[PDB]
């Protein structure tokens, strides 16, 4: 044997690994590697737009620290 | 009045005209009734979302509910009509001519 | 040359794909159908060769005529043979489907299914053992492997 | 960059379906004292490739009596819906993050049923029409019970967001809280995907092949691919809903691994149930859903509405 | 004039309405109504009415399935009519499409009244609210207020549904 | 015709939904809350016949807030004049009207 | 009270699903009225601040209205912290 | 925008798969090949003929219960209201009416198929 | 702080639109620059057409469908 079923299952598992993992990596690579923001409500969207305007590069994930308050 | 309002109104008018014209089948008339209900629902929710009438948002759902009743009603009647003639033709519903 | 090599590789790929997936129709007529069922039994396990029964003719690649073919059944057998999408193959199992067998001189028996449909492999016996039918199926797989379609097309 | 994400979410599920069939065939063989596909490549690993190539190099058939437009449209719609269902699910993070993801899944589930009906009707065949009507009856049987079960389960979640189900089950699986609804949901998923003991639409022993009896070659392959993708999708949804894996924000790999393992276990259980039981009658299936599942589901819905209020356990995120 | 997405969706809505209004057999009528229902779901998705659109799509899809069973049961003929299989159906379809094109050209080209009043068009993105407030969804709380505020509505709707079940049973009793 | 049972018993069967300015959940305001409240207050108790004429200004403002017809006409005229000017070529819009501005929080 | 035992026996032997559903529904109906945590649930729902608390203008006659959030005046959620 | 792209991608892939499935293999269809399928013989009537349904009443009731579902769905949000007693009363009343309608149909042989 | 910043942004956008309209519409003889369409003198919240009307299409789309399409 019954362990001859295991290889095919493993292949399936490997295939089922690809989407989720890949998605996570994408959500990192395009957002500075910090877990792409979730905006379910208008307040979170307003925060994202405010950060995008603050950054100056038109990218919300470019965060500004305390060093910008001279 | 924006374009989408015109398009929804024209869809309602088209469905109404389709209901007012009978070809052979009662099922198509019932479908026209359901289409008019869909157009009404879309228009209602568009107006309620445009002007933030929060307490009005339950109205469209209620609308849909009563749609079912009409639809349900029609289906029931249609069955009986078939059970009397074997077809849903409106041409058979003419015994009350005399 | 290069084109001939490419079409030869395509022939190998297509032939392997076809022969590794043979779906006989769930079609049986008489005694030999029981031995065909015994070929699907755990001891022989035709499934392990990629061979699975499918009821619909449209989803089948092979027809195994296992049993006597009568004059009443010949039109139905021909009709289910026609509805098979091509490429299609026919395997004649048992003496009754081969040449009439025990009922060759009967008034209501078709003397061989090759009168109705073209037959690729003849399996002899009454009935053939499940091993004999398995050998016939593998012989059909080899015959499919030997075929050369795109190579002949390229030489046209 | 998003197109790459769509492709990396599309191709692996197709490979997994091709592979799932091999696993399914092999498991059934070993449960029936036989081997399953082993000659074609090592341990039958190349069987899916052979099946795909053979089906796609075979001639498709266009019946003379069939209405061609619907006949062609139906498999396209089925496969497209089966692929679209995957995006809402979060593993750990969803490809498309919907405020109402569960409603999206329910709506697409309804959409999938229509494709089965259309293919049968367009075939202009008696068996196809019987299969289409059987699918109509099956949907009539399972839809309302499925929706009410889903609402009752999500009442403990506080929203229809699928990602929140990870946070709700941070400490305990929901199977320990709503196991009657869990069993009913498993039966509802078996009926939804037309799987044994509810494979009445195909009906191999009764209706030859059922709705797709006239279908062959590529369209049949797409139907079969779609059927398997729906199976995997529904099992993944069940694993997300009832067996909440632990998500580490700094390592999504652990959640992905656990989610994959649970999905595979549920799929193997599906194959097991196929291997172990006979087939229902669709009138008997409707009677089971209505006279047995529906009253208890209504009672469970009332109980699950009451319990947060009387227990002071109302979930957040109004 | 901004990607015309809402305009395109409303145009497909009215096109499906013309499709099922010409009455090309109930199967294709249901197909057209399903297309229009999904399109209207998208239309109200664009404005922020996600729950209502999904609900409309969900209710209609379920409703449509029942119609298909009925059409097959008692609303079928030997040769179902399609939009191009009959002179009357094709004429109605073409007339509806031409009327839609005429009204849309009359709207974009000039700001003149057709039925109700003269309008502006210019894209529906203009009539938005600039609403920046809320950790919730206004539509969500509006619908949820059916149980706290809409006690009368709930009572009348439930009584209507119960009476409807009794009504269909009585009508299809037969005898 | 009208049997005002609600007024007789003080029941509030369906009056909570009649107007846009009547106790929305979570105190969420309507789009034209102020205009509607002005029209209602200034039209109260004087009857429909009088409130048709005496109350025309507030109802005019309320209808404008609902439908934004005059604002649409004004904006369309401004845009048409700007388009004609740029076609003639004597306008040169400023950088902040072309996405080349300095954003602020 | 004697025949009802026989009726429940017959129902449990014949239709256990209906008995279970009716029992669950009756419990769901009657239990919330007898529970002391429903008021806690109401208070928790009321204490969630979706809305911005608009300040009150000072007139010198509000001993019970805080001037700062940390002041002893105003509602407290220590019961929620201990709940 | 992204969901539109995903739907377009899925539809494009399925349509192209049909295209290759129909244009790659060699097509040889004749009248006997594309004839309608019965088991062995020609069908007597047509599949477009009326096909009796024995669960019409169940279909109408499914419609009504489907709309009851639309009524019940916003309950997760409705559970967050301040006055929980009235919301609970309304939800219980709605479900009791649903159960009562189901019981009424059950008792009057409404769930039995026509014979 | 967000409330204050929003007030400042909308005020500055309205002032930019007002100055731009004063520039463009000067040629029209009977055009009153900055004329309101409401009889009342109280503040009326803008309409999103009065703020982004003179701006590019991308900003219009980001303001109108930016939140809805973000999933
Ligand atoms: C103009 C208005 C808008 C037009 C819409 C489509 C444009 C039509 C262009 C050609 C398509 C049909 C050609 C044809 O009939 O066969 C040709 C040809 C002739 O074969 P034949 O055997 O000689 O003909 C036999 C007889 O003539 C009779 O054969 P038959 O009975 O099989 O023909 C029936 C056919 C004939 O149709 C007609 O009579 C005229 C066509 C007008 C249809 C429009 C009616 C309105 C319906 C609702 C609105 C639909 C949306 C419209 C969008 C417009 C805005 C962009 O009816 C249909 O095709 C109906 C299906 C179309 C709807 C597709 C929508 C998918 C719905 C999925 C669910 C939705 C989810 C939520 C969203 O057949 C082929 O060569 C094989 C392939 C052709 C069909 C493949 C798939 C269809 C093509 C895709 C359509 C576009 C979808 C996007
Ligand atoms: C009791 O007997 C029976 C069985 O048991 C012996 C069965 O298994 C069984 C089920 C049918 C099997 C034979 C499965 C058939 C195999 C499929 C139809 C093949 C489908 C797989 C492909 C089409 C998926 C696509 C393949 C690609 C590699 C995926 C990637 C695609 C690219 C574009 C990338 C039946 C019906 C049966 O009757
Ligand atoms: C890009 C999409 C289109 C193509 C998709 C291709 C998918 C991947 C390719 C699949 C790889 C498998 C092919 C090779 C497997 C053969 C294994 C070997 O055993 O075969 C032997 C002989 O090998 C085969 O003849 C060779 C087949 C393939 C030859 C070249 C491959 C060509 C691939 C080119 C693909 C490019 C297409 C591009 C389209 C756009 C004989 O085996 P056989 O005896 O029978 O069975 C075992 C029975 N036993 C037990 C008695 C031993
Ligand atoms: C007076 C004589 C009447 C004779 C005719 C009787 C026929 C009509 C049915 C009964 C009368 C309906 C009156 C109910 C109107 C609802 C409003 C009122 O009752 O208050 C509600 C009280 O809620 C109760 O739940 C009322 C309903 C309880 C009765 C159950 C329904 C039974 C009706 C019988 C017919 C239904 C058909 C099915 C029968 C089984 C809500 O109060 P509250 O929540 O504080 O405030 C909400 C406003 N907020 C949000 C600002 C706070
Ligand atoms: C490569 C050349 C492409 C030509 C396409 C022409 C299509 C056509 O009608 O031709 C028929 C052609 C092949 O038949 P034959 O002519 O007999 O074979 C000739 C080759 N030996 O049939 C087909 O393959 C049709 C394929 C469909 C094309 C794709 C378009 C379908 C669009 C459907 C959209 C609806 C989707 C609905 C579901 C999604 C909802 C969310
Ligand atoms: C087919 C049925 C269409 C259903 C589409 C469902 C998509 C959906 O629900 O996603 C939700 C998402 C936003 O919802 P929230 O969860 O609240 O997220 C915002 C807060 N961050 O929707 C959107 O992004 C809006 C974008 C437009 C929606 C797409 C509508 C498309 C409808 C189908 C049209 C198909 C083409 C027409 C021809 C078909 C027939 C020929
Ligand atoms: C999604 C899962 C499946 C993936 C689908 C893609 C499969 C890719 C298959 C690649 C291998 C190539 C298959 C070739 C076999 C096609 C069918 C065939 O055998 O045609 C035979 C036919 C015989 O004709 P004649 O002998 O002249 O006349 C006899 C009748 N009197 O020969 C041909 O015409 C075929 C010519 C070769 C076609 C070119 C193939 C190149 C690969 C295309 C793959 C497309 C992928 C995208
Ligand atoms: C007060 C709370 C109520 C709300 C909660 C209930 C939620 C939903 C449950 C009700 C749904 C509908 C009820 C079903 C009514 C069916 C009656 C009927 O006629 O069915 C009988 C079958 O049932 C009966 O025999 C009649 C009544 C049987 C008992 C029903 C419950 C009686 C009371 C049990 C619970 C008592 C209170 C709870 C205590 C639990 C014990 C500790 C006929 O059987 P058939 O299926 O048609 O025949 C096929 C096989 N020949
Ligand atoms: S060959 Fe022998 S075993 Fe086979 S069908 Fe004929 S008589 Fe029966």
């Amino acid at each position: 044997m019954w362990f001859e079923i295991l290889p095919g299952i493993a292949v399936m598992a490997a295939c089922l690994f690809i989407p989720g993992m890949a998605t996570a990596h994408i959500h990192k690579f395009t957002n500075g590697g910090k877990e792409k923001r979730v905006a379910h409500f208008s307040y979170q969207w307003n925060l994202m737009e405010r950060d995008r305007r603050i950054s100056g590069v038109n990218r919300y994930h470019v965060t500004k620290g305390l060093e910008n308050i001279d | 009045m924006p374009l989408v309002y015109m398009n929804i109104i024209m869809a309602f008018a088209i469905a109404l005209a389709g209901l007012l014209m009978y070809r052979s089948h009662l099922m198509s008339s019932l479908l026209c009734l359901e289409g008019m209900m869909l157009s009404l629902f879309i228009m209602s929710t568009l107006i309620i979302l445009n002007t933030h009438f929060t307490l009005a948002n339950m109205m469209p759902i209620i609308l849909l509910v009563f749609a079912a009743c009409e639809a349900a009603l029609g289906l029931s009647l249609l069955v009986m009509v078939s059970n009397t003639y074997g077809t849903d033709y409106v041409q058979n519903l003419n015994l009350l001519q005399c | 040359s290069r084109g001939e090599y490419v079409v030869a590789k395509l022939d190998d790929l297509v032939n392997w794909a076809r022969r590794s997936s043979l779906w006989p129709m769930t079609f049986g007529l008489a005694c030999c159908a029981v031995e065909m069922m015994h070929m699907a039994a755990p001891r022989y396990d035709m499934d392990r060769f990629g061979v699975v029964f499918r009821a619909s003719p449209r989803q089948s690649d092979v027809m195994i005529v296992a049993g006597t073919l009568t004059n009443k059944m010949a039109p139905a057998l021909r009709k289910v043979y026609d509805q098979m999408p091509e490429p299609r193959y026919v395997v004649s199992m048992g003496s009754c489907a081969n040449g009439g067998g025990y009922y060759h001189y009967s008034y209501s028996v078709v003397r061989g299914c090759d009168r109705i449909v073209p037959v690729d492999i003849y399996v002899p016996g009454c009935p053939p053992t499940a091993e004999a039918l398995l050998y016939g199926i593998l012989q059909l797989q080899r015959k499919i492997k030997r075929e050369k379609r795109l190579r002949i097309w390229y030489r046209r | 960059m998003f197109m790459i994400n769509i492709l990396s979410l599309i191709i692996p599920i197709l490979l997994a379906v091709a592979f799932l069939t091999l696993v399914e065939r092999k498991v059934l063989g070993y449960m029936q004292l036989r081997k399953g596909p082993n000659v074609v490549g090592p341990y039958g690993l190349l069987q899916p490739i052979a099946d795909a190539l053979k089906l796609f190099t075979k001639e498709p058939l266009r019946p003379a009596t069939s209405s061609i437009s619907m006949f062609i449209i139906a498999p396209i719609l089925a496969l497209s819906l089966a692929l679209t269902m995957w995006v809402p699910l979060p593993m750990p993070y969803p490809l498309i993050n919907m405020n109402l993801g569960v409603l999206f899944m329910l709506a697409m589930s309804s959409l999938a049923v229509y494709s089965i009906l259309w293919s049968g009707w367009a075939s202009n065949s008696k068996y196809a029409l019987i299969g289409a009507l059987r699918a109509v009856a099956q949907t009539i049987s399972y839809e309302v019970t499925l929706a009410i079960i889903l609402l009752s389960v999500l009442l403990m979640n506080g929203s229809y967001t699928l990602s929140t189900l990870i946070t709700t089950q941070e400490h305990i699986w929901m199977i320990f809280t709503s196991w009657p609804l869990a069993m009913m949901w498993f039966i509802s998923t078996l009926a939804e995907t037309n799987r044994a003991p509810f494979d009445l639409t195909e009906g191999e022993s009764e209706l030859v092949s059922g709705f797709n009896v006239e279908y062959a070659a590529g369209p049949f392959a797409m139907f079969f691919m779609a059927e398997y993708a729906n199976i995997i999708m529904m099992n993944a949804f069940t694993a997300i809903l009832f067996l909440g894996a632990s998500h580490d924000p700094h390592t999504p790999e652990l959640y992905t691994i656990n989610f994959v393992l649970k999905t595979l276990a549920l799929t193997i259980t599906f194959l097991w149930i196929r291997a172990s039981y006979p087939r229902f009658r669709y009138d008997q299936l409707m009677h089971l859903l209505w006279k047995s599942f529906l009253p208890l589901t209504l009672a469970l819905c009332m109980w699950h509405i009451s319990l947060p209020i009387m227990t002071a356990s109302i979930p957040p995120q109004s | 004039m901004t990607m015309y997405i809402a305009f395109i969706l409303s145009t497909i809505f009215v096109i499906g309405f013309v499709g099922f209004s010409s009455k090309p057999s109930p199967i294709y009528g249901g197909l057209g109504l399903i297309v229009s229902g999904g399109v209207g779901c998208g239309i109200v998705l664009n404005f922020g009415g996600s729950f209502l659109g999904l609900m409309v799509f969900l209710i209609y899809l379920g409703g449509m399935l029942v119609v298909f069973g009925y059409t097959t049961a008692m609303a079928t003929e030997m040769y179902p009519e399609v939009w191009v299989s009959n002179k009357t159906v094709f004429g109605a379809f073409v007339s509806g499409l031409m009327m839609e094109f005429c009204m849309v050209y009359y709207a974009l080209k000039e700001e003149e009244v057709e039925i109700i009043f003269k309008f502006n068009g210019l894209g529906d993105w203009v009539i938005y609210d600039t609403g920046d407030s809320g950790f919730f969804s206004e539509e969500a709380m509006g619908i949820a207020a059916l149980y706290s505020y809409g006690t009368w509505l709930v009572i009348v709707t439930g009584w209507s549904l119960l009476i409807g079940v009794v009504v269909i049973m009585e009508i299809t009793r037969g005898n | 015709p009208f049997f005002d049972v609600q007024k007789r018993l003080g029941l509030d069967l369906d009056r909570w939904m009649t107007i846009q300015s009547a106790e929305q959940p979570h105190k969420i305001p309507g789009r034209c809350h102020a205009f509607e409240k002005e029209w209602i207050e200034c039209a109260h108790g004087i009857g429909g016949i009088r409130a048709e004429k005496e109350c025309k200004i507030e109802f005019d403002d309320f209808v404008e807030c609902l439908l934004r017809q005059k604002t649409m006409k004004r904006l369309s005229a401004i845009k048409r004049q700007r388009d004609k000017l740029i076609k003639e070529g004597k306008y040169t819009p400023p950088p902040h009207h072309l996405g080349k501005e300095d954003p602020r929080p | 009270a004697g025949r009802i035992a026989s009726f429940l026996k017959n129902a449990w032997a014949k239709e256990p699903v209906l008995v279970a559903s009716f029992a669950i529904g009756g419990l769901a109906i009657i239990l919330p009225s007898l529970s002391p945590y429903t008021n806690y649930a109401i208070r928790i729902n009321r204490a969630t601040p979706y809305n911005y608390p608009v300040p009150l203008r000072d007139d010198g006659n509000m001993p019970d209205v805080p001037s700062h959030p940390q002041d002893p005046q105003g509602p407290s959620l220590e019961w929620l912290k201990n709940l | 925008m992204n969901i539109m792209l995903t739907l377009l991608t899925n539809v494009t892939l399925a349509s192209l798969l049909v295209l290759i499935a129909f244009w790659l293999p060699q097509l040889n269809a004749y009248s006997e090949k594309t004839s309608p399928y019965e088991c062995g013989f020609d069908p007597m009537g047509s599949a477009r003929l009326p096909f009796s349904m024995k669960f019409f009443l169940v279909a109408i009731t499914f419609l009504l219960f489907d709309l009851e579902i639309a009524l019940l769905l916003p309950l997760p949000w409705a559970s967050q209201t301040n006055n929980l007693k009235t919301m609970l009363t309304m939800a219980l009343f709605l479900l009791i009416l649903l159960a009562a309608s189901l019981a009424y149909e059950w008792t009057q042989k409404g769930l039995e198929w026509a014979e | 702080l967000f409330q204050a910043e929003k007030d400042r942004r909308v005020l500055q956008m309205l002032r930019e639109n007002l100055e731009e309209e004063a520039i463009i519409m000067k040629d029209v003889p009977d055009w009153k620059v900055g004329e309101s369409v409401f009889h009342t003198t109280r503040w009326v919240t803008p309409m999103m057409g009065e703020l982004y009307g003179l701006r590019t299409n991308e900003e219009i789309l980001s303001a109108t469908y930016g939140f809805i399409w973000y999933t």
